[PDB]
């Protein structure tokens, strides 16, 4: 669907409504400017053909006709300026209003809108959709009107000069319109066809580049490479056919134009010889009507662009038309004055609109008084965060009524209520400004003294003092520059600066140490006496000193009372407390050196295509020189027939040679792009995981490099050799011939050819539009939008949208002025290079009359020099426009050859190394330090050590991100540590073979990822370089207890699975990951988070195959669920990388340490 | 081939009358362009032909308005009104409409005038010719009209000789008269044998001389 | 004005090869179609050949094609006609003629050039003075003659006193007899002219390089 036309120009004022009307009138005038030139030129050639009478008064008459040409030139100068300037100004101002209103509408949106609509889609639709609207209401509409005016002027001038000859053109004119329409529609950046061809291979590229570590883990690079190559060859085939047909179309356009010349002259000489028309009358009519018919097709991309703009405006306007159910832009709600903390919930049933079939809540009733510290305890899934979100009115409850000190929310203001409730969420985000602004983000008017007070209440002033720019430090994106503890404490301060009336903490001390959490809680109890408070966390240290503790079960608050009340109640909380106690190099031709025959044929055909322009200049001059000589009717009839036949033969040659040049260069270019994509992708795969770490080149840079290199390198190689050759042939022959024929006129015209060529280029660039507008500026503006869509979760709490929209507008204020000036400049350059042609006509034919009068050259020679040098410098402009840039192509080639010759640490195709015939299975790590390359200043390990024997079920337990999967990567050769020693059965991994190690063991990743194929080819990814038997495919499925969910689906072993397994559930993809690794039969096995999303009955059937297969092979399981940790052989707890405790489980349970506190979570 | 045939072969016209020639073609000349090309040419005695009407009823630059052409289909005509003596020669009708270009035969135009009589003058053989063994007596009959006149050589008063040579100029455009020469050529011995030589134009006009030398 | 002059016509034995040249001044030679036309001794005009303005197209009639060949040299402004396999019926007077806009075929004719194709041998003329007996006067006027006789081929030039005497002259057309030509001319001058100052009969026969000025004597 698409908008109306009245609803596209919705943001148009009286000033924008004037610009469009006057630009439309000026475009009509500009349009009619050219057929009048052909009328004057036809009338002028009769002054030169009847000049010599057996030359007096030739220079007077050429003076008058120079005035005519210069008057038309001035008229077109003024009208073309007005046209382009006024349409680009109307579009610019309107697009500005649309950008602002679109973003302002995105801000006033219900929560969860972003979950429904991905935020890369919002951030991309923003820019793409506004550009797609801008294109259609800009100068494309002016060009449309200009071409309709040219059409009508052409046919009126035609029919007025002579109707008999115009009717014949009009009979063959629809074919001309179709030829031109098809040509320009094909021409309007036919690049999306290549994107549509490469879409599927890009899908494979994005799959493999989402799970690079996984594919490297299984070692199956070759399989994914075969897949990419198959997709690639398909796209290559489609491209070859597209080149064939596009070039056939250009060829038939040229054939039709030339055979039209042939017919026009064959019948026009019949009319001239009969005495009815003259030769000027025939030139007038033929050129007027031909130009009108071609101008109708020069306006076909405008209807396309307008349809696309209409389509995109529909989406945007629909986004800005919806009004959510809650919005801080409505002042209807009443603001209270005497603020008193009181919470009343009663019969509160609520469900998430994202998944409304499930009901987490089934009514909660609660009454909380002022200052009453209420804690809520329960497992993750009851919805503590759901209650926190329910509080601030992020949603509305489906049943009941909620109230805060008497009256209900549903009749009072959302903004006022939102500001007085200081809330901290589970995972805070921090804005990438200075920290002073971050803490200022509480409210508007906060001075530095209050800032210091709040930061000293947060006890986060030490790391403020040790780091430079103590109030000027720009924190990185998503709080990466500082640590987690500092970040959470300053987030607490950021909440406190608002001076709230109700405080709501949710997991305020997730990764916090002892003394900082203690001082934080002391400060929290320093500012709780005037404010209501609700705290949600896991640590029971900051819970025992509360007012009232409650307990969630199935969303329902079941237990109520104080501490001793739930002690004597002996419930789940009693169980809890009972258990707790730079350069650029040229090698681009060597890349394409295998396809030499295509280039030989292509350069030959390009030489001919360049020569076709002077040949036409010569034939045209000679036909018009048949009627300036004093010959009989038989001589004129025979010579006219000869030259009309020559027009036809030149048409056929043009058809063949255009087809051939296009086809051979296209085939060579497509072979080059397929080979380049293949080689680059194979090189990417052969890079280890350490190269991919770089945030520049992890996901987007590589896929954009594939889809950019493809086009660019064929651009350089084909453009250079074809355009340089075609234009050398064309202009060189033109200028040499026109020098031997007349050298004075040639020297005069040789000063005007630059402007004619560049005029062609500026016009064609106007036809293609603008690829990029205000790039730097668009970055400056879109950074704000990115950081405002990413931090939406936080910013709806902070209620700082207004203060964010103003930042957006301020960021827009520079590109706006820049764009209006750019329009006023482009209008001038376009109008001047358009009028230059009329002035060139005038100057050349006044000089020509002078020469002819002094008998220094003939008329036919003036006409030949003019046609070869001027009619044939426009062609240089067109050809040079159509060619793709060489600078971007050459830098792209530099990057491609960098990636191609790129040499990684270890070679994947290297079998060299220690290859023992036997192994033992014992591993030993000692004093092993690991620092991430991306984070060289932050150490995650401190020289850990381990000892592993055969069959030893070694468990690893710790906090999140403490070096859990680090030991996994440190075994699987992803990272080699700077210091340490790793003995694998007395064999150091650095001297062994690199594929053998990765071949012997087998693991399950943290998150299961499956490939775009059936489940059969998902499990048969585990064993490669080997013939997989289906009896092991069903065996591994029965063993993993997925055989039931396979044998149930239609096309059981050929059911096509979505990307990452988005079709089936998390438990099944976790099982089929267990079965994917099960077929490996590894002598060393690792498990990371083996029971993340799995049922309780499914864990026993998963582990039962593990327990029976644990024997013989070393086993290492890392999980959070204690069930697999109790039965393990030995357990190793980590703390910031350091091995704290190690030994048998009983020895760890005898001496109570930190592991005892880990066992004390929920048992009893 | 298409052949043009002009109706009068000779045409005599009083000074001041009207003269009409017609040139009927044989294949109804008309080109493929719908133009019919049919021109008239006039050759005055002793000069190259000159253009006169480059199609049916046009007129060449310099040609008086007395000449007019008019023709249709396969019959064309030329009419002159108030002939003069200057307009005196042969009129050809050229047609360039078909692939061999053909002229017509011609129509001699002769202006009538008052009969004049020749100034006759006889001349004796020169010394140089007598030495070589020859004798030619020459008699000019100048500025007379009409053309038809007879000259009779008399040798020694009675010998009407006949071995003579005659040659007519064309009608003179100035006075419309004629002339002609009569040359009696014989041997030096047959001449010496006689004394009196008489030239007689045809009341004839006589002229004579008496000697072999004086 | 347009001046076309022609040259190159002389006697030729049958089967021989001749070449005629016609030089054109006063117009732009390289713009005009040009033709050769021919006038027989019965005085019947016949078209001979046509050539277009570049030199591309040439048109001959069936009678003459194959043997004759027309060409033009646009740099020297010259028109040439080459003739081969001559015949007796190709004996005539040849004119070059220039084409006219508005489509008239021969606007400006040149002077003739006379071409004879026979076995007759070149023979210089015999010039004889003609005066009255003993210088006898005929009143206020005197008529003098001059007789050229026995020459071949036809072209012969006769003037009086290098062209000074032109008013009262009567040259008579040549008469062929026994493969020889005979021509005569008369002048009429006042009696106070000839006996006072003598009158010279200038005769030239280019075929034989003959050139004789015979004074008339009493
Ligand atoms: C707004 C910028 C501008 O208007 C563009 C462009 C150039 N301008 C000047 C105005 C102009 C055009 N024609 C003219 C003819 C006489 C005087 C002025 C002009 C033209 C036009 O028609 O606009 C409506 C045009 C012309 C050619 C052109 C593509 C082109 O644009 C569509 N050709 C590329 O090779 C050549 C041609 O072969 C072609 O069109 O092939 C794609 C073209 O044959 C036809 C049917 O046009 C032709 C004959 C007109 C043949 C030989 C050379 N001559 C020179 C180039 C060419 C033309 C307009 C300014
Ligand atoms: C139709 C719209 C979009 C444009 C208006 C067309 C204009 C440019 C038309 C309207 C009337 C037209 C004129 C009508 C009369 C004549 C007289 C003739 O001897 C030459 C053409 C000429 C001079 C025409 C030129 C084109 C013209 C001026
Ligand atoms: C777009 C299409 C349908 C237009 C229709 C084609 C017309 C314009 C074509 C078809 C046949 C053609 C006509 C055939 C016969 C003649 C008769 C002559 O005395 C003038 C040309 C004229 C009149 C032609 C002019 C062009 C013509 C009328
Ligand atoms: C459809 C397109 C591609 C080609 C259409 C060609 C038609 C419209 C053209 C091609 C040849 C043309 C004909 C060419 C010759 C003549 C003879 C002339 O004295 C009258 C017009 C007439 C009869 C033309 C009428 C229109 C005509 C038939
Ligand atoms: C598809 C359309 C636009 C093309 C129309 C057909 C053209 C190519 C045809 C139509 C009539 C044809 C002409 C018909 C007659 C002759 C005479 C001959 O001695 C030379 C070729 C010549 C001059 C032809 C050239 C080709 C020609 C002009
Ligand atoms: C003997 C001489 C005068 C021959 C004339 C050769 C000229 C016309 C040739 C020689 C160099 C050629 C240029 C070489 C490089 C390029 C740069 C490219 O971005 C557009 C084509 C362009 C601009 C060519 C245009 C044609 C050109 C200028
Ligand atoms: C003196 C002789 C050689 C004159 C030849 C004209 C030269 C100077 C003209 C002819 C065509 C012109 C080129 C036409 C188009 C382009 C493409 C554009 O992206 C850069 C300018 C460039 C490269 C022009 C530079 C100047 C140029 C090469
Ligand atoms: C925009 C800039 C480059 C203006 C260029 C304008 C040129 C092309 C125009 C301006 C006015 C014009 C001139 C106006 C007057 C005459 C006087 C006459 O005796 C010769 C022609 C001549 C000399 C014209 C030729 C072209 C001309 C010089
Ligand atoms: C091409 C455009 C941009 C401007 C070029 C203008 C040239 C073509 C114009 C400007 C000056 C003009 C000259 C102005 C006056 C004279 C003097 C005389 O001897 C006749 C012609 C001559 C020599 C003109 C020829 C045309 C001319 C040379």
């Amino acid at each position: 669907p698409t908008v109306s036309v009245f609803s596209m120009f919705r943001y148009s004022n009286w000033l924008d409504k004037l610009y469009m009307v006057v630009g439309t009138l000026a475009a009509i005038i500009h349009g009619a400017g050219l057929p009048l030139m052909m009328l004057v030129f036809g009338e002028m050639t009769d002054i030169f053909a009847n000049a010599g009478n057996l030359f007096m008064n030739l220079e007077e008459d050429m003076t008058r006709y120079a005035y005519y040409y210069s008057g038309i030139g001035a008229g077109v100068l003024v009208a073309a300026y007005i046209q382009v300037s006024f349409w680009c100004l109307a579009a610019g101002r309107q697009i500005h209003k649309i950008r602002k209103q679109f973003f302002h509408a995105i801000m006033r949106q219900e929560i969860g809108w972003f979950d429904v609509h991905d935020v890369g889609e919002l951030n991309t639709r923003l820019t793409d959709d506004v550009s797609k609207i801008n294109e259609g209401i800009g100068d494309k509409i002016g060009m449309f009107f200009q071409s309709m005016a040219t059409f009508f002027t052409g046919f009126i001038v035609g029919f007025t000069r002579g109707w008999k000859l115009t009717l014949v053109i009009l009979a063959i004119s629809p074919v001309l319109g179709l030829s031109a329409a098809v040509w320009a529609k094909i021409l309007s950046s036919f690049t999306d066809k290549e994107l549509l061809a490469y879409a599927k291979a890009g899908a494979v590229a994005e799959e493999v580049l989402a799970a690079i570590r996984t594919v490297i883990a299984f070692g199956g690079q070759k399989k994914e490479l075969e897949r990419y190559n198959k997709n690639l060859e398909e796209a290559k085939r489609i491209g070859i056919k597209k080149a064939i047909t596009a070039n056939i179309s250009i060829g038939a356009a040229f054939l039709l134009i030339y055979a039209s010349y042939a017919l026009a002259f064959w019948y026009g000489t019949t009319l001239v010889l009969s005495g009815e028309y003259s030769i000027g009358q025939v030139l007038t009519v033929f050129f007027s009507v031909l130009i009108g018919a071609f101008s109708v097709g020069q306006a076909s991309p405008s209807i396309e662009a307008f349809a696309n703009a209409r389509g995109a405006a529909y989406e945007i306007f629909k986004i800005i038309d919806n009004k959510p159910s809650i919005d801080s832009y409505s002042k209807s709600g009443h603001k209270p004055d005497n603020i008193k903390g009181n919470l009343e919930f009663r019969n509160v049933h609520f469900s998430y609109p994202s998944r409304k079939e499930v009901k987490i809540l089934k009514g909660l009733n609660l009454k909380v008084q002022s200052g009453q510290t209420v804690a809520l305890v329960g497992n993750s899934g009851c919805g503590k965060s759901t209650t926190v979100q329910l509080m601030q009115r992020l949603y509305d409850p489906t049943e009941g009524m909620v109230s805060v000190d008497g009256q209900d929310i549903r009749t009072i203001n959302v903004r006022f209520l939102r500001e007085i409730i200081g809330v901290v969420s589970q995972e805070p985000v921090l804005f990438a400004t200075t920290i002073a602004e971050n803490i200022r983000y509480g409210r508007e008017n906060v001075t530095m003294d209050e800032i210091e007070k709040a930061v000293k209440e947060a006890n986060a002033y030490d790391f403020i003092m040790k780091l430079p720019h103590k109030f000027d430090t720009l924190v990185g994106e998503r709080g990466a520059q500082l640590s987690g503890g500092q970040k959470q404490r300053i987030a607490i301060a950021r909440a406190l600066v608002r001076n709230p009336k109700i405080l709501l903490l949710d997991e305020a001390t997730s990764a916090l140490d002892t003394e900082s959490e203690a001082v934080v809680q002391v400060a929290l109890d320093k500012a709780r006496k005037g404010r209501t408070t609700i705290v949600i966390a896991h640590r029971l240290s900051t819970v025992r000193n509360a007012d009232v503790i409650a307990g969630f079960d199935d969303g329902v608050i079941v237990e109520k009372g104080n501490h001793d009340e739930l002690m004597k109640e002996k419930g789940i909380y009693f169980k809890l407390v009972t258990m707790q106690t730079p350069v650029s190099f040229w090698r681009i031709m060597k890349l394409n050196l295998t396809e030499w025959p295509y280039f030989v044929v292509g350069v030959f055909c390009a030489i001919i295509n360049g020569g076709l322009q002077p040949a036409f200049a010569i034939i045209f001059s000679k036909i018009i020189g048949v009627f300036t000589r004093i010959d009989d009717p038989e001589t004129k009839r025979q010579n006219s027939n000869l030259f009309s036949l020559l027009f036809l033969a030149l048409g056929i040659i043009s058809f063949i040679t255009f087809f051939l040049q296009g086809f051979t260069f296209g085939k060579a270019g497509e072979i080059l792009t397929k080979r380049l994509r293949y080689m680059v992708f194979r090189s990417m795969l052969r890079q280890d995981v350490s190269w991919f770490d770089d945030p520049k080149n992890t996901t987007g840079a590589l896929t954009t490099r594939l889809a950019n290199d493809a086009a660019q390198v064929k651009g350089a190689i084909g453009s250079r050799l074809a355009v340089i050759t075609q234009n050398i042939a064309n202009l060189g022959t033109g200028i040499i011939i026109s020098f031997i024929y007349g050298w004075q006129l040639t020297l005069l015209l040789l000063a005007i050819v630059p402007i004619i060529a560049i005029a062609g280029v500026v016009e064609m660039k106007m036809l293609s539009g603008q690829a990029l507008k205000d790039k730097k500026e668009l970055e400056g503006a879109g950074k704000i939008a990115t950081e405002a869509i990413e931090n939406f979760r936080t910013v709806v709490s902070l209620t700082q949208e207004q203060k964010f929209e103003h930042m957006y507008a301020q960021s827009l204020q520079v590109p706006y002025r820049n764009s209006l000036r750019k329009a006023h400049i482009f209008g001038i350059t376009f109008s001047f290079t358009q009028a230059m042609m009329y002035f060139s006509y005038a100057g050349c034919f006044r000089f020509g009359a002078y020469l002819v009068a002094h008998k220094l050259m003939s008329f036919e020679d003036v006409l030949l020099v003019f046609s070869a040098v001027v009619f044939g410098a426009m062609a240089v402009g067109q050809v040079s426009s159509f060619a793709p840039d060489y600078a971007k192509a050459k830098i792209s080639a530099a990057h491609i050859i960098m990636i191609i010759e790129k040499t990684p640490l270890i070679d994947s195709y290297s079998t060299e190394g220690l290859m023992p015939n036997t192994l033992e299975g014992n591993v030993t790590f000692g004093e092993v330090v690991f620092n991430y390359p991306t984070r060289p200043d932050i150490p995650v390990l401190q020289g850990l050590s381990l000892e592993v024997k055969k069959g030893q079920t070694l468990a690893l337990v710790g906090s999140s991100g403490c070096g859990k999967s680090t030991v996994v990567q440190l075994l699987e050769r992803f990272y080699d540590p700077l210091a340490g020693k790793v003995l694998l059965d007395g064999k150091e991994i650095k001297r062994l073979n690199v594929q053998w190690l990765r071949a012997h063991l087998g693991i399950v990743s943290q998150e299961p990822i499956l490939f775009d194929c059936s489940i059969a080819e998902n499990i048969a990814y585990g064993d490669n370089s080997r013939v997989v038997s289906q009896e092991e495919i069903v065996r591994a499925a029965k063993e993993a207890n997925i055989h039931a969910f396979i044998e149930s689906l239609p096309n059981k072993y050929s059911t096509k699975v979505g990307d990452k397994g988005t079709q089936l559930s998390g438990g099944q993809k976790q099982r089929i990951a267990i079965a994917r690794a099960l077929v490996r039969q590894p002598h060393i096995l690792l498990l990371d988070e083996a029971t993340s999303a799995l049922d309780t009955e499914s864990e026993k059937v998963v582990q039962e195959a593990l327990d029976k297969a644990r024997e013989g092979r070393t086993c290492i399981v890392i999980a959070h669920r204690l069930s697999t940790i109790q039965n393990a052989d030995l357990i190793v707890v980590f703390q910031n990388g350091r091995v704290k405790e190690h030994g048998t489980h009983q020895q760890l349970l005898a001496q109570k340490g930190i592991y005892f506190s880990m066992v004390s979570v929920q048992a009893g | 081939d298409v052949l043009m045939t002009q109706t009068p072969v000779s045409l005599s016209v009083s000074l001041g009358d009207q003269a009409s020639i017609s040139c009927r073609s044989s294949q109804s000349i008309v080109h493929s362009t719908g133009n019919t090309y049919l021109e008239w040419y006039l050759q005055k005695p002793g000069q190259s032909p000159k253009l006169l009407i480059y199609k049916i009823s046009n007129r060449f630059s310099g040609v008086p308005d007395r000449f007019s052409g008019s023709g249709s289909g396969t019959d064309f005509t030329l009419k002159i009104s108030r002939v003069e003596a200057e307009d005196l020669g042969v009129y050809y009708c050229f047609q360039a409409s078909h692939a061999p270009r053909t002229f017509g035969g011609g129509t001699k135009l002769e202006i009538k005038r008052a009969d004049a009589a020749p100034t006759v003058s006889i001349f004796p053989p020169s010394s140089e010719q007598l030495t070589s063994g020859g004798a030619s007596v020459v008699c000019f009959l100048n500025n007379f009209y009409p053309k038809d006149i007879n000259v009779k050589w008399k040798i020694d008063g009675s010998e009407r000789q006949n071995g003579v040579l005659n040659s007519w100029t064309d009608q003179d455009s100035k006075d419309s008269t004629y002339s002609m020469s009569s040359t009696l050529t014989l041997t030096k011995d047959e001449y010496e044998r006689h004394n009196s030589y008489t030239c007689e134009a045809t009341s004839p006009i006589v002229k004579s001389f008496n000697r072999n030398e004086c | 004005e347009v001046i076309l002059v022609e040259s190159g016509g002389g006697l030729v034995k049958p089967g021989g090869s001749l070449k005629l040249s016609c030089a054109a001044s006063g117009f732009t030679f390289s713009s005009y179609t040009m033709s050769w036309v021919r006038q027989t001794p019965e005085k019947r005009l016949e078209w001979v050949a046509t050539i277009s303005s570049g030199g591309g197209n040439t048109y001959y009639p069936d009678s003459v094609k194959g043997r004759f060949t027309i060409s033009r040299d646009n740099a020297k402004n010259n028109l040439y006609l080459q003739m081969s396999s001559l015949r007796s019926e190709d004996t005539a007077l040849y004119y070059c003629a220039r084409y006219y806009r508005y489509e008239a075929w021969f606007a400006s004719w040149g002077q003739g050039t006379l071409v004879t194709v026979s076995a007759a041998k070149t023979t210089a003329p015999s010039v004889y003075p003609l005066a009255p007996v003993c210088g006898d006067t005929t009143g206020s006027s005197v008529t003098l003659g001059c007789l050229v006789k026995g020459y071949f081929p036809e072209p012969v030039t006769l003037t009086w006193n290098s062209g000074s005497l032109s008013s009262g002259v009567h040259t008579f057309p040549a008469v062929l007899q026994s493969d020889l030509y005979t021509l005569s001319s008369s002048v009429t001058v006042t009696s106070s002219t000839w006996p006072s100052q003598s009158i010279t009969c200038n005769v030239a026969h280019p075929a034989s390089s003959t050139k004789v000025d015979k004074k008339i004597e009493p």
